């Protein structure tokens, strides 16, 4: 029934920031005097348990240290970290109290200073001793980028492919908040050998025009 | 204390049945409700809270019913969770805690399960395929290129790749493992290293399986 | 006279004191009586008079006195909170300046807590402001306590 | 060692608004009880010496009003003047103490209301005084504009024209919050001779499309 | 008073040297430290701090080496700072300032030096060459066009141009000075005025080049 619909979503923002997260749905006041709320916040770091912090809606944190405060009224809200440093770098739920279920969905990572910088690029052939086998991956590398809304087109003798490739990305690098991800092309040992070029077209905002990286089935 | 053990990270086929286990410590037990999270691979969570110290009524989340089941025993106070006849997407993980309460109203969950893992798939368990990606001119631009081992087809999730024995822990970057139609996963893990460096040095994939045991040393050097 | 980070300490004693000649001499450019007013003092008995004395700036004159904040009050000479004598000051440019200079006389002007009153140190340890440790020698954050 | 980072740059937004400078490396936190800090923050006005603001990271103004306002914790904090009025256009950098060096970098101008506005653009071809010097300057100008970010085009006979010119900018207007651009294209008396049109293409985001000056070497 | 006067913006030939002086005042002087700062133009700032009060060992910025050198006088507080073998990359502007503490620990810098400038170039000094550059309808637009005065080709940093003996104070915009590969710097300075105005009017610009002598007046018409 009540569902905690969360706006905001990816706030990486240079440290120190001051990030907003916002959620409401049909309010739960809870009567009885007890006029609180009827949420916490939660964090949970990634490879790791949920933790808790601001609870009641009020402030009412544990073990935890000033900067993570929240706020509180009868439907909307927020949580709205302040002087955020290295380390916050988690997942942020909500909650729904007397509901029954709970929702919500909130994280963040870095921006730094300069350009929006780029990918290095890197296309590598199916080894050979994978052609044995009967099938082909055709991976192709993007290393440390910001803006993971990068886009990575496979083409096969200049005809775009789809629907055979997969991709996964890293979390934000702690030392230098980039990204980088790995798409793969799968193929048949067969229908790899009926074609020549493989390229992989990667389009990203430090990217002036997107950059190619290619390779001719069986040129050494 | 004030902890929560799970155990019982494990596969299972479809159409069958799994009990999970969580122990408690440093408290009365029988005074706070246990509660059990889903959580799918990057996604939200769900499951409403239940059961209670003494016998508990026990609730549940109204899309599941009838699959789930919750038993303890007053011998230690620990609690379970008996899930039946698993469809292959319900591969998630489980938690729990102890939704602490305090004069007022209860403020969220007190403590926070460790997590277990459930992975249905008519699969079994199978070894992982290995092959070097070398560096090349394709991956090389100026200072630097870049190679990695290429580790796929595999069911049993947990598997590890390092670089030299764990030497290299700069440009060492696993990406997630993906999980194809044919039900296995696949993983890449790559580093970058100086171009004037390409066969120079040892750059040797260290690839181990633990519900397996497989263990093979994969050397990358540029193309022929 | 004595330095202002290290005054004197005269205990006069058993004597006949005329704080007349003092009060009405008209060569003293302040005199200040707390905790009795100054003609009634050739009319009272006590068990001991301390007499401090030292040598400061002329504008530091006001820090002299009971709860008074300042270099001077907070760590060279600290005057409890119910003080009972008084306080005598007069000008002595022509013998105390000398052309060039007079660096005789220091005060010290770093200090980890202020004083207590009638409190008194001479130490000169280097003043370590950063948690480096100082090790005897001077530096950013490493300071010699004295200045003149 | 320790480098201070500073994220944002060019916080030209409205008077009023509440800047957030981030910076961190390697913490100060300084033992000794004094859990304090270790760095000050500072405001240099354009063609003026330094001054001072908030040190200690604590809020410690001296001759200051409130508006300038600090923070701190560890490693990361921010200055985060608020109210900001007129005349707080600087630059403000930041400091490392027991470290050794500094490091820092931001400053601020204007935003406005209106559309993002557009440069009057303008081109002088040399005059005849520098022709029989035998060297040509050519000036075109670029006149009010909040986004800086303009770009100069020469083009000679219709030639992308690189590596013989030089621009300059002003400091934002105290008045109207703008920006003014001169670029200067220098040539030969000969080589300016063997062509006809000259012409300078302003790319801008006030401007729909670019606009192009241009004058015809030798018409009255 | 709280003051530090510096003195001596000056121009230098490379590979030579030159000494910079900071006056103090209203202090004891021997009792905080002197700290100098580089600034180049639009940059950034270094140089640690360094020397004392009493004899003071001094330090450095470990990249400035050798090259650097500090002496005071006891005669009235003046700390000074000798550089030598200057590569004409080094010109930039330099400063002092007493560096404060405050019985826990010093905070910033007590005051600032008005800063200095050391200019590095074999150039010596050079005239500067004025053309006006006429308003014409490629810098006209409805009811204004734009006038000015390119006034380029010299050394001695400091000059001026003001339009009008300074009566026009709208639209008058002088553009940083730009140094070329020439090692001369150069600038132009711009004013709109109404395009009904063309011509009507005085529009005369008067270049003055203080380091040197050089005073002259010169009108901007439209094109013929
Ligand atoms: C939940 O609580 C139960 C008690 O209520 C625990 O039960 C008992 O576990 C014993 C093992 O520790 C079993 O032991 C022996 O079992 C063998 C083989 O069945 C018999 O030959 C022995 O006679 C028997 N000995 C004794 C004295 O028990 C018990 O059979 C079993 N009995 C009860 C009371 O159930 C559970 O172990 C406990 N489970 C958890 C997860 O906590
Ligand atoms: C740093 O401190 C120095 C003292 O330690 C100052 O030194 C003295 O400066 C005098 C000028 O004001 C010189 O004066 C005269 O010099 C002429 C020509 O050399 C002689 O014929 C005279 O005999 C001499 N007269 C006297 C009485 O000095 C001094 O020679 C000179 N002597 C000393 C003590 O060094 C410096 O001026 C001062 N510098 C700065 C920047 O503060």
């Amino acid at each position: 029934d009540i569902v905690m619909t969360q706006s905001p979503d990816s706030l990486a923002v240079s440290l120190g920031e001051r990030a907003t997260i916002n959620c409401k749905s049909s309010q739960s006041v809870l009567y009885s005097s007890n006029n609180k709320n009827y949420l916490a916040w939660y964090q949970q770091k990634p490879g790791q348990p949920p933790k808790l912090l601001i609870y009641w809606a009020s402030t009412r944190e544990s073990g935890v240290p000033d900067r993570f405060s929240g706020s509180g009224s009868g439907t909307d809200f927020t949580l709205t970290i302040s002087s955020l440093q290295a380390e916050d770098v988690a997942v942020y739920y909500c909650q729904q109290y007397y509901s029954t279920p709970l929702t919500f969905g909130g994280g963040t990572k870095v921006e730094i200073k300069r350009t929006v910088a780029a990918p290095s690029v890197f296309i590598f052939p199916p080894s050979d001793e994978q052609l044995k086998s009967g099938t082909a991956s055709v991976v192709c590398l993007l290393n440390n980028f910001y803006p993971r809304e990068a886009k990575v087109q496979w083409k096969v003798d200049n005809a775009l492919q789809s629907g055979n490739s997969q991709e996964s990305v890293t979390e934000q690098d702690s030392k230098d908040s980039t990204y980088s991800l790995s798409s793969t092309l799968t193929l048949s040992k067969a229908d790899y050998e009926k074609h020549k070029v493989y390229a992989c077209e990667v389009t990203h905002q430090g990217l002036s025009s997107p950059v190619t990286k290619s390779f001719n089935r069986g040129e050494c | 204390q004030v902890q929560l053990v799970q155990s019982g990270a494990e596969v299972k086929k479809p159409g069958a049945s799994v009990k999970v286990s969580c122990k408690a410590s440093g408290y009365t037990f029988t005074s706070y409700d246990i509660n059990w999270v889903r959580q799918a691979t990057g996604q939200g969570l769900e499951w409403m809270g239940w059961m209670n110290p003494n016998s508990g009524n026990t609730g549940y989340a109204q899309k599941f019913q009838g699959r789930v089941t919750m038993t303890r025993n007053t011998s230690i106070s620990t609690a379970y969770m008996e899930l039946s006849s698993l469809r292959s997407e319900d591969t998630a993980v489980y938690y729990c805690a102890r939704y602490i309460v305090v004069v007022p109203a209860a403020k969220g969950f007190d403590p926070w399960g460790q997590g277990t893992l459930v992975t249905v798939s008519s699969a079994s368990t199978k070894g992982p395929s290995v092959f070097p990606l070398a560096p090349s001119s394709k991956s090389t631009s100026g200072g630097t290129a870049a190679l990695g081992c290429l580790v796929k087809d595999y069911f049993p999730e947990p598997v590890t790749v390092s670089w030299n024995s764990g030497a290299l822990t700069s440009g060492v970057h696993t990406f997630p493992a993906v999980l194809q139609s044919s039900g296995l996963y696949s993983l890449s893990s790559v580093v970058t290293v100086p171009s004037s460096s390409l066969g120079t040095q040892t750059y040797i994939c260290n690839v181990n399986h633990k519900p397996s045991n497989t263990k093979v040393d994969k050397k990358v050097e540029p193309k022929s | 006279f004595a330095s202002v980070y290290a005054w004197n300490r005269k205990r006069i004693s058993n004597c006949v004191a005329d704080y007349s000649v003092l009060y009405n001499s008209a060569s003293f450019s302040t005199f200040k009586c707390y905790g009795v007013s100054p003609t009634k003092l050739n009319d009272l008995c006590f068990t001991n008079v301390y007499a401090d004395s030292f040598v400061i700036r002329g504008d530091e004159v006001r820090q002299i006195a009971p709860g008074q904040t300042g270099k001077i009050a907070d760590y060279n000479y600290k005057l409890p909170d119910d003080f009972t004598g008084c306080v005598i000051a007069w000008n002595s440019n022509n013998l105390d300046s000398k052309v060039g200079g007079n660096y005789n006389y220091l005060y010290r002007l770093f200090r980890k807590s202020n004083l207590k009153p009638f409190e008194r140190d001479i130490s000169t340890e280097i003043y370590q402001a950063g948690s480096t440790p100082c090790n005897g020698v001077e530096g950013f954050n490493c300071y010699f306590p004295l200045q003149s």
